[PDB]
């Protein structure tokens, strides 16, 4: 989507303590219980997510239920890499 | 009828453009560098504006309407 | 603990700071950093083509926040960055470039990230 | 990049894409036959 | 009446949770200040699992959804107390052979070929015509009594829905049974109830 990665974040965080979040297909509503990113936002980012694994996928009335998967947890892991030191060969030499 | 349209629009870009942030007066050796082109005072920006030059009116892009100075 | 070891203070200096999501890409954007406290470490190529660019980030270098780094043409630097985007097992990408770069937020201390530092300003 | 707004008037449920709607059910009033079949208002228990 | 809207509501959640969900019905009691919400599942141990993450992704979304008060609430596996009366895994299983096929009408008769196992006394499964992606001519396959309608209001119905998306052509379904009374014990069949006592030389005599 043509969504910038600050509003994605969020999202994140509350993916990790729940891994399930709804929001109903009606648009330009601005604010979600929790997530306070708008309702055109929000829905498709976790479609993005959702279409790159991450989520065994459902449809069901009028929500489309994302449910998590353990690779999605890993996924996410990325965004929120883990505790933010995450460690292997970044840099092109000292300065000297 | 049904939709007719004349040709719509189809549109070109709303224009794509180079910042132009080449700009700078870079001295000699000690390198000290000036900077050309008035910068937003705002805390926010961590200001490296540089303010656009139209006819009388110059105003920094990150700031919305904002910041209108005309000289 | 925590002195690095030989000649591993170089590339694992900024380790920290891909994962902070911190890093400030592109000489443009670079500047910026430079003209704000936020330049903790400043990254540049050698080969490019306007290095007339590269010149001008130099020039904010030699003022206040003061670091400096190297390795030559834009696209290579960003294989050790982020724009390379794998697409195949034996490492074969696109490789776009992310080139030059201005590093905020590291947050541990020690390290490599002092060695580099020391360097630059005092030789 | 918007434009103009104004156009106030009838809501419109989410189940429903129908001018006429319910705000007693959530539903519109041929989604209520199923929810009629179903009961689900209280003191109700079909059948009757 | 303000109430009665609250009610719908509440009721609202369990349909929109368990439309098409592979597992088995949800009847919900409400304690105080938290809600029991009992799964009546054969597979109700893949969606608990214990301690995980599983069961607070289910819990925490409802709450916040609707209900009252930042807290907890509660989540209960259940057997089943006869797999006919209601369930939701009834519809499923059926959709779980007309997958990889075996024949429309073989599949129909093996659900029947249960429910009168768990007692029933009458069955009628019914499944969805266009049998070859012909035009629809809906095919029965009954035993025995089966009342949805007609006769009283306390025939403990089941009443389904479900859809098979071939290439052509839709299978529906509505597996529908008639079973027994909740059970402990208070059979009342077809609602005049006719006794009569065992043989009369008195003086004891009385029965029902």
């Amino acid at each position: 989507m043509i969504i910038p990665k600050k509003n994605r974040n969020e999202i994140c965080k509350y993916l990790f303590q729940e891994g399930v979040l709804y929001a109903k297909k009606d648009y330009n509503l601005a604010k979600h219980p929790q997530i306070d990113v708008p309702n055109l936002q929000v829905i498709k980012l976790m479609q993005s997510f959702k279409s790159k694994e991450y989520v065994r996928e459902t449809f069901s009335w009028q929500y489309y239920y994302w449910y998590l998967t353990n690779d999605g947890i890993e996924h996410l892991r990325n965004y929120l890499n883990l505790p933010s030191e995450i460690v292997p060969a970044t840099l092109k030499k000292s300065a000297r | 009828k049904t939709y007719t349209k004349p040709k719509k629009i189809k549109h070109k870009h709303k224009k794509v453009k180079l910042a132009v942030l080449q700009f700078y007066k870079v001295d000699d050796a000690t390198g000290k560098v000036t900077r050309l082109r008035k910068e937003c005072p705002n805390n926010d920006c961590g200001a490296g504006t540089f303010m656009a030059n139209h006819f009388d009116r110059h105003y920094c892009g990150k700031c919305g309407l904002t910041y209108v100075y005309n000289q | 603990g925590e002195p690095m070891d030989l000649m591993t203070a170089l590339q694992l200096v900024m380790k920290k700071s891909s994962a902070h999501d911190g890093l400030v890409k592109g000489l443009r954007e670079a500047a910026k950093a430079i003209e704000k406290h936020a330049a903790q470490l400043c990254v540049l190529a050698e080969d490019c083509d306007q290095p007339d660019y590269v010149k001008l980030v130099k020039a904010l270098c030699a003022e206040h926040n003061v670091h400096l780094v190297t390795v030559p043409s834009a696209k290579t630097l960003g294989e050790w960055a982020g724009l390379c985007k794998i697409d195949s097992e034996g490492k074969a990408r696109k490789v776009v470039g992310c080139s030059c770069v201005v590093v905020k937020d590291y947050g541990e201390e020690s390290e490599g990230l002092n060695i580099v530092q020391d360097y630059v300003k005092s030789h | 990049s918007h434009p103009k707004n104004y156009g106030a008037g009838s809501r419109v449920c989410r189940v429903c894409g129908n001018s006429h709607g319910l705000i007693r059910k959530y539903g519109l009033m041929c989604c209520r036959q199923c929810f009629r079949s179903d009961a689900k208002d209280i003191g109700f228990i079909k059948y009757r | 009446v303000s109430d009665g809207v609250f009610y719908a509501e509440l009721n609202e959640m369990l349909t929109r949770e368990l439309a098409e969900d592979g597992y088995s019905g949800v009847e919900v009691r409400v304690t105080p200040m938290r809600t029991e919400i009992i799964i009546r599942a054969t597979r109700t141990q893949n969606v608990l699992g214990e301690k995980g993450r599983r069961i607070r992704e289910l819990t925490s979304v409802v709450q916040k959804r609707f209900n009252f008060l930042e807290n907890g609430v509660e989540l209960y596996a259940e057997k089943v107390v006869n797999r006919g009366l209601c369930a939701i895994a009834q519809a499923e299983s059926l959709r779980y052979k007309l997958l990889g096929g075996l024949a429309v009408r073989r599949a129909c008769y093996g659900v029947l070929r249960f429910v009168m196992e768990s007692g029933a006394k009458g069955c009628e499964v019914i499944v969805s015509g266009k049998l070859r992606a012909q035009r629809a001519k809906s095919m029965k396959f009954k035993d025995g009594y089966m009342i949805s309608s007609g006769q009283p209001v306390n025939e403990y119905i089941d009443a389904a829905v479900r859809h098979v998306l071939l290439r052509q052509g839709v299978l529906g379904i509505k597996v529908k049974i008639m079973l027994d009374w909740d059970p402990k014990g208070k059979l009342g069949p077809t609602t005049p109830l006719p006794d009569l006592v065992t043989i009369h030389p008195p003086k004891e005599e009385n029965e029902l």
